[PDB]
Protein backbone atom coordinates (compact mmCIF):
# COMPACT_ATOMS: atom_id res chain seq x y z
CA UNK A 1 0.00 0.00 0.00
CA UNK A 2 2.83 2.61 1.04
CA UNK A 3 6.41 2.89 -1.09
CA UNK A 4 8.59 4.94 0.76
CA UNK A 5 11.41 7.08 -0.14
CA UNK A 6 14.21 9.78 1.51
CA UNK A 7 11.85 12.71 0.90
CA UNK A 8 15.73 14.30 -0.05
CA UNK A 9 19.34 13.89 -0.45
CA UNK A 10 22.34 15.67 -1.35
CA UNK A 11 25.64 14.42 -2.90
CA UNK A 12 28.30 16.31 -4.64
CA UNK A 13 29.46 15.12 -8.42
CA UNK A 14 31.95 12.17 -8.75
CA UNK A 15 30.37 11.39 -5.45
CA UNK A 16 27.84 8.04 -4.98
CA UNK A 17 24.71 8.44 -3.75
CA UNK A 18 21.82 5.61 -2.98
CA UNK A 19 18.25 5.97 -3.30
CA UNK A 20 16.35 3.07 -1.57
CA UNK A 21 12.79 2.31 -1.76
CA UNK A 22 10.60 0.45 1.32
CA UNK A 23 7.66 -1.00 1.69
CA UNK A 24 4.81 -0.73 4.19
CA UNK A 25 4.05 -4.46 2.83
CA UNK A 26 7.04 -6.15 3.79
CA UNK A 27 10.81 -6.90 2.68
CA UNK A 28 11.30 -5.74 -1.22
CA UNK A 29 11.91 -8.88 -3.55
CA UNK A 30 12.73 -9.55 -6.97
CA UNK A 31 9.09 -10.48 -7.81
CA UNK A 32 8.02 -6.70 -7.16
CA UNK A 33 10.23 -5.91 -10.22
CA UNK A 34 11.56 -2.15 -8.53
CA UNK A 35 11.26 0.47 -11.51
CA UNK A 36 12.93 3.44 -10.94
CA UNK A 37 11.30 6.85 -13.10
CA UNK A 38 13.23 10.24 -12.97
CA UNK A 39 11.52 13.16 -13.47
CA UNK A 40 13.39 16.26 -15.03
CA UNK A 41 11.57 20.17 -14.89
CA UNK A 42 9.13 20.56 -17.07
CA UNK A 43 6.99 17.26 -15.70
CA UNK A 44 9.85 15.76 -18.18
CA UNK A 45 9.91 11.35 -17.17
CA UNK A 46 12.37 8.72 -18.27
CA UNK A 47 12.34 5.06 -17.05
CA UNK A 48 15.61 4.56 -15.70
CA UNK A 49 15.78 0.58 -13.90
CA UNK A 50 12.93 -2.22 -14.51
CA UNK A 51 12.86 -5.70 -12.75
CA UNK A 52 14.82 -4.03 -10.08
CA UNK A 53 18.50 -4.32 -11.71
CA UNK A 54 17.61 -3.78 -15.45
CA UNK A 55 19.20 -0.65 -17.22
CA UNK A 56 17.04 0.99 -19.73
CA UNK A 57 18.92 1.17 -22.68
CA UNK A 58 20.12 4.43 -23.14
CA UNK A 59 19.98 5.72 -19.29
CA UNK A 60 23.72 6.64 -18.35
CA UNK A 61 26.04 3.19 -17.13
CA UNK A 62 26.44 5.19 -13.44
CA UNK A 63 22.78 4.39 -13.12
CA UNK A 64 22.14 1.30 -11.61
CA UNK A 65 19.54 -0.70 -9.59
CA UNK A 66 20.08 -3.45 -6.65
CA UNK A 67 18.55 -5.00 -3.33
CA UNK A 68 19.84 -3.52 -0.47
CA UNK A 69 18.51 -5.56 2.61
CA UNK A 70 14.71 -5.53 2.78
CA UNK A 71 14.59 -2.43 0.25
CA UNK A 72 15.08 -1.42 -3.49
CA UNK A 73 18.18 1.13 -4.36
CA UNK A 74 19.00 3.15 -7.00
CA UNK A 75 22.76 3.68 -7.28
CA UNK A 76 24.78 6.76 -9.20
CA UNK A 77 28.35 6.44 -9.09
CA UNK A 78 30.29 10.14 -10.19
CA UNK A 79 27.24 11.28 -9.84
CA UNK A 80 26.51 14.63 -13.08
CA UNK A 81 24.85 17.76 -11.87
CA UNK A 82 22.66 16.93 -14.60
CA UNK A 83 21.67 14.44 -12.06
CA UNK A 84 19.91 16.88 -9.60
CA UNK A 85 16.26 15.72 -10.21
CA UNK A 86 13.48 13.94 -8.83
CA UNK A 87 13.70 9.96 -8.88
CA UNK A 88 10.57 8.04 -8.08
CA UNK A 89 10.71 4.32 -7.14
CA UNK A 90 7.80 2.06 -8.37
CA UNK A 91 7.03 -1.47 -6.61
CA UNK A 92 4.95 -4.27 -8.20
CA UNK A 93 2.13 -6.38 -6.22
CA UNK A 94 0.97 -9.25 -8.20
CA UNK A 95 -1.74 -6.53 -9.75
CA UNK A 96 -0.86 -3.21 -9.46
CA UNK A 97 2.08 -0.39 -8.92
CA UNK A 98 2.85 1.61 -6.20
CA UNK A 99 5.11 4.73 -6.67
CA UNK A 100 7.21 5.99 -3.85
CA UNK A 101 6.57 9.31 -2.57
CA UNK A 102 9.67 10.66 -4.76
CA UNK A 103 13.44 11.80 -3.47
CA UNK A 104 14.78 14.97 -4.55
CA UNK A 105 18.15 14.35 -5.41
CA UNK A 106 20.56 17.55 -5.13
CA UNK A 107 23.85 17.01 -6.51
CA UNK A 108 25.53 21.13 -5.78
CA UNK A 109 26.77 21.65 -9.06
CA UNK A 110 26.97 25.41 -8.43
CA UNK A 111 28.38 27.37 -5.52
CA UNK A 112 26.26 27.95 -2.58
CA UNK A 113 24.09 30.92 -3.24
CA UNK A 114 22.18 32.96 -0.58
CA UNK A 115 18.32 33.74 -1.96
CA UNK A 116 17.54 37.21 -2.97
CA UNK A 117 14.41 38.75 -1.51
CA UNK A 118 12.08 41.34 -1.86
CA UNK A 119 8.63 42.13 0.13
CA UNK A 120 5.95 44.24 -1.99
CA UNK A 121 3.30 45.93 -0.08
CA UNK A 122 -0.35 45.58 -1.32
CA UNK A 123 -0.97 47.96 -4.26
CA UNK A 124 -3.31 50.68 -3.81
CA UNK A 125 -5.69 49.29 -6.66
CA UNK A 126 -5.84 46.13 -4.90
CA UNK A 127 -6.75 47.62 -1.75
CA UNK A 128 -9.78 49.15 -3.47
CA UNK A 129 -11.18 45.76 -4.13
CA UNK A 130 -10.99 45.04 0.22
CA UNK A 131 -8.57 42.50 -0.22
CA UNK A 132 -4.40 42.83 1.01
CA UNK A 133 -1.70 40.76 -1.03
CA UNK A 134 1.49 41.07 -0.07
CA UNK A 135 4.41 39.79 -2.84
CA UNK A 136 7.50 37.73 -1.33
CA UNK A 137 9.66 37.54 -4.46
CA UNK A 138 12.94 34.69 -4.12
CA UNK A 139 15.13 34.66 -6.76
CA UNK A 140 19.00 32.81 -7.03
CA UNK A 141 19.60 30.51 -4.44
CA UNK A 142 21.06 27.72 -4.40
CA UNK A 143 20.32 24.98 -3.42
CA UNK A 144 16.51 25.01 -4.47
CA UNK A 145 15.25 24.23 -0.99
CA UNK A 146 13.97 27.15 1.21
CA UNK A 147 11.52 27.75 3.98
CA UNK A 148 9.61 30.86 4.21
CA UNK A 149 7.22 32.49 7.40
CA UNK A 150 5.60 34.91 7.53
CA UNK A 151 5.13 37.52 10.47
CA UNK A 152 1.80 40.11 11.32
CA UNK A 153 2.88 42.08 14.28
CA UNK A 154 5.29 39.35 14.99
CA UNK A 155 2.88 35.94 14.69
CA UNK A 156 3.88 32.98 12.76
CA UNK A 157 1.15 32.99 10.42
CA UNK A 158 -0.42 29.70 9.75
CA UNK A 159 -3.12 30.27 6.88
CA UNK A 160 -3.84 32.61 4.10
CA UNK A 161 -0.22 32.26 2.73
CA UNK A 162 0.41 30.50 -0.38
CA UNK A 163 3.80 29.51 -1.46
CA UNK A 164 5.75 28.37 -5.00
CA UNK A 165 7.71 25.17 -4.77
CA UNK A 166 11.22 26.26 -6.47
CA UNK A 167 11.45 26.60 -9.64
CA UNK A 168 14.83 26.32 -11.90
CA UNK A 169 16.13 29.77 -12.78
CA UNK A 170 18.34 29.86 -16.08
CA UNK A 171 21.25 30.72 -14.27
CA UNK A 172 20.60 26.59 -13.33
CA UNK A 173 19.84 28.95 -9.49
CA UNK A 174 16.67 28.11 -8.08
CA UNK A 175 13.40 31.16 -7.43
CA UNK A 176 10.24 31.15 -5.70
CA UNK A 177 7.34 33.24 -4.18
CA UNK A 178 5.20 33.82 -1.60
CA UNK A 179 2.02 35.17 -0.94
CA UNK A 180 0.52 36.50 2.21
CA UNK A 181 -3.50 37.20 1.58
CA UNK A 182 -5.18 39.30 3.67
CA UNK A 183 -8.33 41.38 3.86
CA UNK A 184 -8.57 45.00 3.78
CA UNK A 185 -9.54 45.24 8.03
CA UNK A 186 -6.72 42.55 8.51
CA UNK A 187 -4.06 44.93 6.66
CA UNK A 188 -5.41 47.83 8.12
CA UNK A 189 -6.14 45.73 11.90
CA UNK A 190 -1.49 44.97 12.22
CA UNK A 191 1.30 47.53 11.32
CA UNK A 192 3.98 44.83 10.72
CA UNK A 193 4.76 42.38 8.23
CA UNK A 194 7.81 40.23 7.95
CA UNK A 195 8.43 37.74 5.19
CA UNK A 196 11.24 35.53 6.29
CA UNK A 197 13.35 33.00 4.49
CA UNK A 198 15.35 30.50 5.59
CA UNK A 199 17.98 28.86 3.15
CA UNK A 200 20.90 26.50 4.60
CA UNK A 201 20.32 27.69 7.74
CA UNK A 202 20.68 31.58 8.10
CA UNK A 203 17.35 32.86 7.42
CA UNK A 204 17.11 36.12 5.74
CA UNK A 205 14.49 38.73 6.73
CA UNK A 206 12.47 41.08 4.78
CA UNK A 207 10.03 43.63 6.52
CA UNK A 208 7.88 46.76 6.46
CA UNK A 209 5.00 48.37 8.42
CA UNK A 210 1.92 50.18 7.04
CA UNK B 1 10.78 9.26 -31.76
CA UNK B 2 8.44 7.18 -29.77
CA UNK B 3 5.32 9.86 -29.79
CA UNK B 4 2.85 9.38 -26.61
CA UNK B 5 0.73 12.50 -27.25
CA UNK B 6 -2.05 13.41 -24.84
CA UNK B 7 -5.41 14.92 -25.60
CA UNK B 8 -8.83 15.54 -24.05
CA UNK B 9 -7.99 17.06 -21.39
CA UNK B 10 -9.18 20.40 -19.41
CA UNK B 11 -11.81 21.47 -17.78
CA UNK B 12 -14.87 19.46 -16.46
CA UNK B 13 -17.68 20.24 -13.51
CA UNK B 14 -17.54 17.99 -10.29
CA UNK B 15 -19.04 14.87 -10.78
CA UNK B 16 -18.89 15.26 -14.36
CA UNK B 17 -16.80 13.02 -17.26
CA UNK B 18 -13.86 12.98 -19.31
CA UNK B 19 -12.14 10.69 -21.37
CA UNK B 20 -8.43 10.92 -22.17
CA UNK B 21 -6.77 9.83 -24.86
CA UNK B 22 -3.02 8.94 -25.93
CA UNK B 23 -2.10 8.60 -28.92
CA UNK B 24 0.92 5.90 -29.73
CA UNK B 25 3.48 6.79 -32.39
CA UNK B 26 6.99 5.38 -33.83
CA UNK B 27 6.68 1.86 -32.32
CA UNK B 28 4.41 -0.77 -32.43
CA UNK B 29 1.09 -0.50 -29.87
CA UNK B 30 0.68 -3.73 -30.02
CA UNK B 31 3.66 -5.27 -28.31
CA UNK B 32 3.57 -3.32 -25.48
CA UNK B 33 1.77 -3.03 -22.20
CA UNK B 34 0.49 0.75 -21.76
CA UNK B 35 -0.20 2.52 -18.44
CA UNK B 36 -1.72 5.65 -16.95
CA UNK B 37 -0.32 7.68 -14.04
CA UNK B 38 -1.21 10.95 -12.69
CA UNK B 39 0.68 13.63 -10.63
CA UNK B 40 -1.48 15.95 -8.45
CA UNK B 41 -0.55 19.96 -8.13
CA UNK B 42 2.08 19.29 -5.40
CA UNK B 43 1.99 15.74 -4.53
CA UNK B 44 3.76 12.78 -6.54
CA UNK B 45 2.93 9.88 -8.61
CA UNK B 46 0.22 8.09 -8.57
CA UNK B 47 -0.20 4.79 -10.47
CA UNK B 48 -3.95 4.31 -12.28
CA UNK B 49 -3.47 1.29 -14.14
CA UNK B 50 -2.30 -0.41 -16.61
CA UNK B 51 -3.71 -2.52 -20.18
CA UNK B 52 -2.39 -5.88 -21.99
CA UNK B 53 -1.68 -5.42 -25.26
CA UNK B 54 -4.53 -7.22 -26.47
CA UNK B 55 -6.71 -5.98 -23.53
CA UNK B 56 -7.36 -9.10 -22.14
CA UNK B 57 -5.53 -8.25 -18.60
CA UNK B 58 -6.76 -4.94 -17.21
CA UNK B 59 -4.80 -3.40 -13.95
CA UNK B 60 -6.11 -0.66 -11.82
CA UNK B 61 -5.00 0.95 -8.76
CA UNK B 62 -7.12 -1.04 -6.18
CA UNK B 63 -8.82 2.46 -4.75
CA UNK B 64 -9.66 3.78 -8.54
CA UNK B 65 -11.27 0.77 -9.88
CA UNK B 66 -14.80 2.39 -9.83
CA UNK B 67 -13.71 6.10 -11.35
CA UNK B 68 -11.34 5.36 -13.94
CA UNK B 69 -11.61 2.49 -16.92
CA UNK B 70 -8.56 1.69 -18.91
CA UNK B 71 -8.76 0.53 -23.07
CA UNK B 72 -7.06 0.59 -26.35
CA UNK B 73 -7.79 0.49 -29.76
CA UNK B 74 -4.67 -1.04 -31.01
CA UNK B 75 -6.22 -0.20 -34.77
CA UNK B 76 -5.57 3.54 -33.50
CA UNK B 77 -2.84 3.53 -32.11
CA UNK B 78 -4.41 5.21 -29.28
CA UNK B 79 -4.91 4.35 -25.21
CA UNK B 80 -7.71 5.19 -23.33
CA UNK B 81 -8.47 6.94 -20.00
CA UNK B 82 -12.27 7.19 -19.06
CA UNK B 83 -12.91 9.15 -15.68
CA UNK B 84 -16.49 9.47 -13.93
CA UNK B 85 -18.06 11.04 -11.02
CA UNK B 86 -15.06 13.19 -10.72
CA UNK B 87 -14.13 15.17 -7.61
CA UNK B 88 -11.67 17.87 -6.66
CA UNK B 89 -9.19 15.55 -5.99
CA UNK B 90 -9.12 14.11 -9.18
CA UNK B 91 -7.23 17.32 -10.33
CA UNK B 92 -3.84 16.61 -11.49
CA UNK B 93 -1.43 15.92 -14.98
CA UNK B 94 -2.83 12.94 -16.34
CA UNK B 95 0.39 10.76 -18.22
CA UNK B 96 0.88 7.77 -20.43
CA UNK B 97 3.57 5.80 -20.75
CA UNK B 98 4.67 3.26 -22.59
CA UNK B 99 5.79 -0.17 -20.11
CA UNK B 100 8.23 -1.85 -22.45
CA UNK B 101 9.00 -5.58 -22.27
CA UNK B 102 12.87 -5.55 -22.70
CA UNK B 103 14.29 -8.26 -23.94
CA UNK B 104 11.54 -10.86 -23.33
CA UNK B 105 13.24 -10.48 -19.30
CA UNK B 106 11.94 -7.22 -17.68
CA UNK B 107 9.06 -4.13 -17.62
CA UNK B 108 10.08 -0.59 -17.75
CA UNK B 109 8.19 2.46 -18.08
CA UNK B 110 10.60 4.48 -20.70
CA UNK B 111 8.73 6.62 -22.97
CA UNK B 112 6.15 9.03 -21.19
CA UNK B 113 3.51 11.32 -22.19
CA UNK B 114 4.32 15.08 -22.15
CA UNK B 115 1.06 15.14 -19.99
CA UNK B 116 -2.32 16.27 -20.24
CA UNK B 117 -3.86 18.24 -17.18
CA UNK B 118 -7.56 17.78 -15.94
CA UNK B 119 -8.74 20.27 -13.36
CA UNK B 120 -12.23 19.63 -11.60
CA UNK B 121 -13.76 23.05 -10.92
CA UNK B 122 -17.17 24.82 -10.69
CA UNK B 123 -15.31 27.75 -10.98
CA UNK B 124 -16.05 30.06 -14.00
CA UNK B 125 -13.50 31.77 -16.94
CA UNK B 126 -12.17 35.02 -14.73
CA UNK B 127 -9.89 37.65 -16.08
CA UNK B 128 -6.91 38.89 -13.92
CA UNK B 129 -6.49 41.39 -11.88
CA UNK B 130 -3.33 43.11 -12.82
CA UNK B 131 -1.24 44.99 -10.12
CA UNK B 132 2.37 46.70 -10.24
CA UNK B 133 4.76 45.78 -7.52
CA UNK B 134 6.55 48.72 -6.75
CA UNK B 135 8.43 50.35 -3.50
CA UNK B 136 21.66 50.43 -6.34
CA UNK B 137 19.74 47.93 -9.08
CA UNK B 138 15.66 48.38 -8.59
CA UNK B 139 13.51 45.12 -8.00
CA UNK B 140 10.08 45.90 -9.54
CA UNK B 141 7.15 43.25 -10.65
CA UNK B 142 3.11 42.73 -11.91
CA UNK B 143 0.77 40.83 -9.68
CA UNK B 144 -1.78 38.67 -11.62
CA UNK B 145 -4.17 37.75 -9.16
CA UNK B 146 -7.35 35.97 -9.21
CA UNK B 147 -7.67 34.51 -12.81
CA UNK B 148 -9.65 31.02 -14.08
CA UNK B 149 -8.44 28.72 -15.59
CA UNK B 150 -4.88 28.70 -16.61
CA UNK B 151 -2.58 29.75 -18.62
CA UNK B 152 -1.55 33.58 -18.25
CA UNK B 153 1.22 34.82 -20.38
CA UNK B 154 3.83 38.05 -19.08
CA UNK B 155 6.25 39.99 -20.96
CA UNK B 156 7.91 43.27 -19.77
CA UNK B 157 8.10 46.22 -22.31
CA UNK B 158 6.01 43.90 -24.79
CA UNK B 159 9.00 41.40 -25.08
CA UNK B 160 11.87 43.30 -25.18
CA UNK B 161 13.01 43.29 -21.35
CA UNK B 162 14.04 39.73 -21.05
CA UNK B 163 17.27 40.19 -18.59
CA UNK B 164 15.87 40.00 -14.98
CA UNK B 165 12.58 38.80 -15.82
CA UNK B 166 11.30 35.78 -12.97
CA UNK B 167 7.76 34.86 -13.77
CA UNK B 168 7.16 32.48 -11.25
CA UNK B 169 4.20 29.77 -11.01
CA UNK B 170 0.87 29.81 -10.29
CA UNK B 171 -0.96 29.13 -7.34
CA UNK B 172 -4.45 27.96 -6.68
CA UNK B 173 -6.76 29.75 -3.91
CA UNK B 174 -10.50 29.80 -3.82
CA UNK B 175 -10.36 28.19 -7.00
CA UNK B 176 -8.64 31.06 -8.20
CA UNK B 177 -4.94 31.43 -9.88
CA UNK B 178 -2.37 33.87 -9.43
CA UNK B 179 1.01 34.21 -10.12
CA UNK B 180 3.30 37.35 -10.18
CA UNK B 181 6.24 38.31 -12.57
CA UNK B 182 9.39 40.45 -11.15
CA UNK B 183 12.07 42.46 -12.95
CA UNK B 184 15.37 43.46 -11.63
CA UNK B 185 16.45 46.74 -13.70
CA UNK B 186 18.96 49.63 -13.16
CA UNK B 187 17.57 52.13 -10.83
CA UNK B 188 18.50 54.96 -13.04
CA UNK B 189 15.79 54.12 -15.87
CA UNK B 190 13.22 53.26 -12.95
CA UNK B 191 12.25 56.09 -12.71
CA UNK B 192 13.48 57.34 -15.93
CA UNK B 193 12.85 54.74 -19.09
CA UNK B 194 9.20 52.95 -18.48
CA UNK B 195 8.91 49.67 -17.42
CA UNK B 196 5.46 48.10 -18.42
CA UNK B 197 4.13 44.38 -18.03
CA UNK B 198 2.28 43.05 -20.14
CA UNK B 199 -0.52 40.02 -19.35
CA UNK B 200 -2.47 37.80 -21.34
CA UNK B 201 -5.31 35.52 -20.61
CA UNK B 202 -6.40 33.68 -23.67
CA UNK B 203 -9.29 32.04 -21.81
CA UNK B 204 -11.12 35.67 -20.93
CA UNK B 205 -9.69 36.53 -24.20
CA UNK B 206 -8.07 39.52 -22.23
CA UNK B 207 -4.72 41.45 -22.49
CA UNK B 208 -3.27 44.05 -19.71
CA UNK B 209 -1.00 46.49 -19.65
CA UNK B 210 0.26 47.97 -16.56
CA UNK B 211 2.75 50.38 -15.77
CA UNK B 212 5.27 50.65 -12.24
CA UNK B 213 5.30 53.66 -10.62
CA UNK B 214 6.56 54.98 -7.52
CA UNK B 215 4.21 55.21 -4.51
C1 LIG C 1 3.95 -4.87 -16.98
N1 LIG C 1 3.08 -5.27 -15.87
C2 LIG C 1 2.68 -6.70 -15.90
C3 LIG C 1 3.79 -7.44 -15.14
C4 LIG C 1 4.56 -6.38 -14.35
C5 LIG C 1 3.74 -5.09 -14.53
C6 LIG C 1 4.59 -3.87 -14.46
C7 LIG C 1 4.07 -2.58 -14.41
C8 LIG C 1 4.95 -1.51 -14.35
C9 LIG C 1 6.32 -1.77 -14.33
N2 LIG C 1 6.85 -3.01 -14.38
C10 LIG C 1 5.98 -4.04 -14.44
Amino acid sequence: TVVTQESALTTSPGETVTLTCRSSAGAVTTHNFANWVQEKPDHLFTGLIGGTNNRVPGVPARFSGSLIGDKAALTITGTQTEDEAIYFCALWYSNHLVFGGGTKLTVLGQPKSSPSVTLFPPSSEELETNKATLVCTITDFYPGVVTVDWKVDGTPVTQGMETTQPSKQSNNKYMMSSYLTLTARAWERHSSYSCQVTHEGHTVEKSLSR
Amino acid sequence: EVKLLESGGGLVQPGGSLKLSCAASGFDFTRCWMNWVRQAPGKGLEWIGEINPDSSTIYYTPSLKDKFIISRDNAKNTLYLQMSKVRSEDTALYYCARVYYYYDYYYAMDYWGQGTSVTVSAAKTTPPSVYPLAPSMVTLGCLVKGYFPEPVTVTWNSGSLSSGVHTFPAVLQSDLYTLSSSVTVPSSPRPSETVTCNVAHPASSTKVDKKIAAA
